[PDB]
RNA sequence: UCCCCCGUGCCCAUAGCGGCGUGGAACCACCCGUUCCCAUUCCGAACACGGAAGUGAAACGCGCCAGCGCCGAUGGUACUGGGCGGGCGACCGCCUGGGAGAGUAGGUCGGUGCGGGGG
RNA sequence: AGAGCGCAAGGGUAGAAGGGGGCCUGACUGCGAGGCCUGCAAGCCGAGCAGGGGCGAAAGCCGGGCCUAGUGAACCGGUGGU
RNA sequence: UAGCUGGUUCUCCCCGAAAUGACUUUAGGGUCAGCCUCAGGCGCUGACUGGGGCCUGUAGAGCACUGAUAGGGCUAGGGGGCCCACCAGCCUACCAAACCCUGUCAAACUCCGAAGGGUCCCAGGUGGAGCCUGGGAGUGAGGGCGCGAGCGAUAACGUCCGCGUCCGAGCGCGGGAACAACCGAGACCGCCAGCUAAGGCCCCCAAGUCUGGGCUAAGUGGUAAAGGAUGUGGCGCCGCGAAGACAGCCAGGAGGUUGGCUUAGAAGCAGCCAUCCUUUAAAGAGUGCGUAAUAGCUCACUGGUCGAGUGGCGCCGCGCCGAAAAUGA
């Protein structure tokens, strides 16, 4: 089960709720952030959510 | 008659059509693929036989596979073709249309009143061996207000019916002359 | 700006609306009083050991579980497991 | 047609299904759960007597002991076209207090 | 002129209109046909005058069918009466068209005459058009 | 443990409808009687009760057929989470994941669980 | 199941709520868990337990009405009564 | 007295609201509930998401009920009659109960009915999450933007709700020339340090007069339509031609006939119906023009010359016309 990291690339200024409460989710508090996160369909599913306003990579 | 044939697969069905060629299907009792080919040439034979007479699709396969069409799905904005139905054929009873042929000028025609059909193709069951080509049936002396129906038509022996067949096939009626401005009163 | 005439209306009415539907989905646990349907005709009629009253409400007589359930020639049907 | 599922004004709790011929009782316990029965007796389906009626109250008279024979209290009475005309067994010997 | 007859409610609800036309698109009746091309009403008065058009081309003409059917009203208020008060009054009966759709079919004439008088009495209609024959679709009830 | 009938339960019409054939040696049904229990808003039709030489007509039980009625893939369009556009506007297109309705082929005159009376 | 289902509508309804007769008066009293609903105050759901009853041989249901309108806090005072 | 107006003084450090829900002699006002706050108590529970299970009746779509509906059939029958009664019988380009076929319409119609959404358990989740008592609040004129329905006229910077977002309190920053809410973007301070967002890279102005292919000729670009056109350039189809087409250029361009009727006269030729056949390479019962009808011009059509490409039907990319307003463009 490979790590996921993440990159936040788009501003979460002026994005619905649920966008909103996946980044406070993902400990992502502001833009550029390398996020080191382990495998879990629970995040992924909180990426596949916020998949735009960030990057991603699994990281091995 | 011919045309050409291809295999499907898992392919995005809008890329197809926005490439060259539409798509479709088969099915027979137990025989379901996906298939698909190229449009003006599919059109083109369409154009003629389509679900009236009968088509002989060689496929990339090695053989030459011969169908009938059936249904023609489209996109209905900006109506027109995107991806039919065949029927693989075979010697089975089937039901299908019959384009008919209204043959002869009758007398409640010429006396003004015009034929307004109700078919131009009659449901009717028959085994693949009878190619019913066209039913060139009569219509001699149909009289305005007058009709015609039933087992009335001539059937290719061998090729039955599949109606009731009271279905009404066809009956003249009166013209829509200037007479029915006066009616505007 | 001449203001004449203007048909007026005898329409706007509407209703209190009191809330109606299946208040206790399945898998949920009761303590028997709790209802688990507020509806109007018998969209949901009786499972077992739940109960019924005057105004067609399923509701619970036991601590169990919620079972959903349907029976075309019968009806729909809302009941409640025992867990002893 | 006396259905009326006057089995459900029954359906309290623990069946007793009995029906009637021309000629034969065929008295049975049925439970339910899964639909598991239980116990039987029968006019002339017992190799009885050849007079439904007090064949009937005996029989039924000989299931009552049978019930109680295998643990039986109280139960319910399946019966469709009665009249009630007590089918005098009416299991209320019966132990059950079918009357 | 069609309308129905006193039925149900009188007021209803314009609302916005898609475009999937939910039906009605090939001829089956006639033989030269008349289908639309911008999501708009038609209006009880062109219907008329646009069946009327065809009918005044072609003197002494075949079978013209109408498809489509004005069942909708106008909800429209007086004037000059400020806002609020009541709805409006039901008035103009048109329909719902949504492009891909037949409204009108000519049977039994020349080819240049379905021609000019689809041509002719579309062009009187609220909108613009085009004029099909009858074949790719065959096989519809 | 099995082939048949019956008292009765489960799925919910692929069980229902309809033409054909059907079995009673036990079961089952008509049927024998209306005097004893009982009752018809009138008839013993229905429930009720005491009972034969017949019957298997119906009721019913079982088989065949799809003719009505029932279910119905596959594909692809609709519509749309959520993401970007384009047009004053009425509205339109690309992305991803979801994914019908109607129809097409085909399929369907049931499935099963119990307890007794028979060989 | 498209009729009746008191009266508007909607859901619901014969495996009855409808329609017939017999009997009766639970259109009970003392409560009431646990809920629906919810700004408050109101309104709405009900087994169960005791009493003492009505129906049915029973099994059983009965604390009005197929369901949602038919209504009015408090202060004032009349009322029979402890 | 004033539910109104007006004014209300020092500094930094932290969070940070609402313009709603009901209620009133209330609507520009107060209680309350939601939202901010700080102390003490609670401890993975919360936002969010993965899995399972459930409720749902919209977008579509269907016509099986509710009604609406267009066209034909079939017919109960209604105008009817032919024409006998204790009563019958056969009968229409009239209209019409129902049924059937032929399409279809729907917010208050529904056999079907999704993407969603709500919600109950398994688990991740450490966040100015969420939970519990407690004091002080301020709020209760909102606005904009997106799809979603109403109102309006599918008008209004109009209005009234729904989910969403920003302005409000972010008139702090870059774009958009300028520009509360459109794009980018959450501003402790300092830095004459680099990357990048949107948006740009001739210049005002900072960076490519970068590379390659395809378009347009109007200031289109630098703001409108239906509707009209031998504008331009690629795509697809459909007959014609070296046995000689396309255009022009020579010539033929006939007869019953003055077609039957209308019609004052209608002679291809103002209209009605027409729907010959015959001599012929070819001349039609006619393409327009011409007449008082006639005459006549011409065409259509085949051969003479000529000698290579032609006539047209749709699609698509950009323009052209359509297109007039008030101080200086």
């Amino acid at each position: 089960m490979p790590r996921l990291k993440v990159k936040l690339v788009k501003s979460p200024i002026g994005y619905p709720k649920d966008q909103k409460a996946a980044l406070k989710a993902l400990g992502l508090r502001r833009l550029q952030q390398e996020r080191v996160l382990e495998d879990t369909p629970a995040i992924r599913g909180n990426v596949e959510k916020v998949a735009h306003l960030v990057r991603v990579e699994v990281v091995e | 008659y011919r045309l050409k044939a291809y295999y499907r697969e898992g392919e995005k069905p809008s890329a197809l059509r926005r490439a060259g060629k539409l798509p479709g299907v088969m099915y027979n009792r137990h025989l379901n693929r996906k298939v698909y080919v190229d449009l003006v040439e599919f059109d083109k034979v369409f154009r003629q036989a389509s679900i009236h007479h009968v088509i002989v699709l060689e496929l990339p396969d090695g053989q030459s596979l011969p169908t009938l069409v059936r249904q023609v799905n489209l996109d209905k904005r900006r109506r027109r073709p995107e991806h039919v139905d065949f029927f693989v054929l075979s010697d089975e009873p089937v039901e299908m249309y019959v384009p008919l042929r209204f043959v002869g000028t009758p007398a409640g025609v010429r006396a003004g009143g015009v034929l307004q059909e109700i078919h131009r193709d009659i449901l009717v069951k028959v085994s693949p061996r009878n190619i019913p080509e066209f039913i060139e049936v009569d219509v001699s002396g149909l009289e305005i207000g007058d009709s015609l129906h039933a087992s009335d038509l001539k059937l290719p022996p061998g090729v039955e019916l599949a109606v009731s067949p009271e279905e009404t096939i066809a009956a003249v009626v009166p013209p829509e002359d200037v007479e029915k401005l006066a009616e505007e009163a | 700006a001449h203001k004449k005439g203007l048909g007026s209306t005898r329409n706007g009415r509407d209703s209190q609306a009191k809330r109606l539907g299946v208040k206790r989905y399945e898998g949920q646990v009761v303590r028997a009083g709790n209802i688990l349907v507020r509806q109007r005709g018998t969209r949901f009629k009786p499972g077992k050991n739940v109960g019924m009253g005057r105004d067609f409400t399923l509701f619970a007589l036991v601590d169990g579980v919620v079972e959903f359930q349907d029976r075309g020639r019968l009806g729909r049907y809302v009941h409640v497991r025992p867990l002893a | 047609k006396f259905r009326v599922r006057n089995r459900i004004k029954r359906t309290g709790r623990l069946r007793l299904s009995v029906f009637r011929s021309l000629k034969h009782i065929y008295a049975q316990i049925i439970d339910d759960e899964k639909g598991v029965t239980l116990v039987s007796a029968s006019s002339l389906a017992l190799k009885l007597k050849g007079n439904k009626t007090e064949v009937a109250r005996q029989v039924g008279r000989a299931l009552a002991e049978k019930a109680l024979a295998l643990g039986i209290k109280q139960v319910a009475f399946d019966r469709g076209p009665y009249k009630y005309h007590g089918r005098v067994k009416a299991l209320a010997e019966g132990a059950r207090e079918g009357g | 002129m069609l309308m129905p007859r006193r039925m149900k409610y009188r007021k209803q609800q314009r609302g916005r209109l898609k475009g999937a036309t939910k039906g009605g698109d090939y001829v089956a009746f006639g033989d030269y046909g008349l289908v639309a091309l911008e999501p708009a009403w038609i209006t009880a008065q062109q219907i008329e005058a646009a069946r009327v058009a065809m009918v005044r081309h072609f003197r002494r003409g075949g079978k013209i069918f109408i498809r489509i059917f004005p069942d909708k009203p106008y909800t429209k208020k007086p004037l000059e009466v400020r806002m609020g008060k009541g709805k409006g009054n039901v008035e103009g009966y048109v329909a719902v068209v949504k492009p891909g759709r037949v409204m009108f079919e000519v049977a039994g004439v020349t080819e240049e005459q379905a021609m000019e008088a689809l041509r002719i009495a579309g062009h009187k209609l609220p909108i613009k058009t085009k004029i099909v024959r009858r074949d790719a679709y065959d096989e519809a009830q």
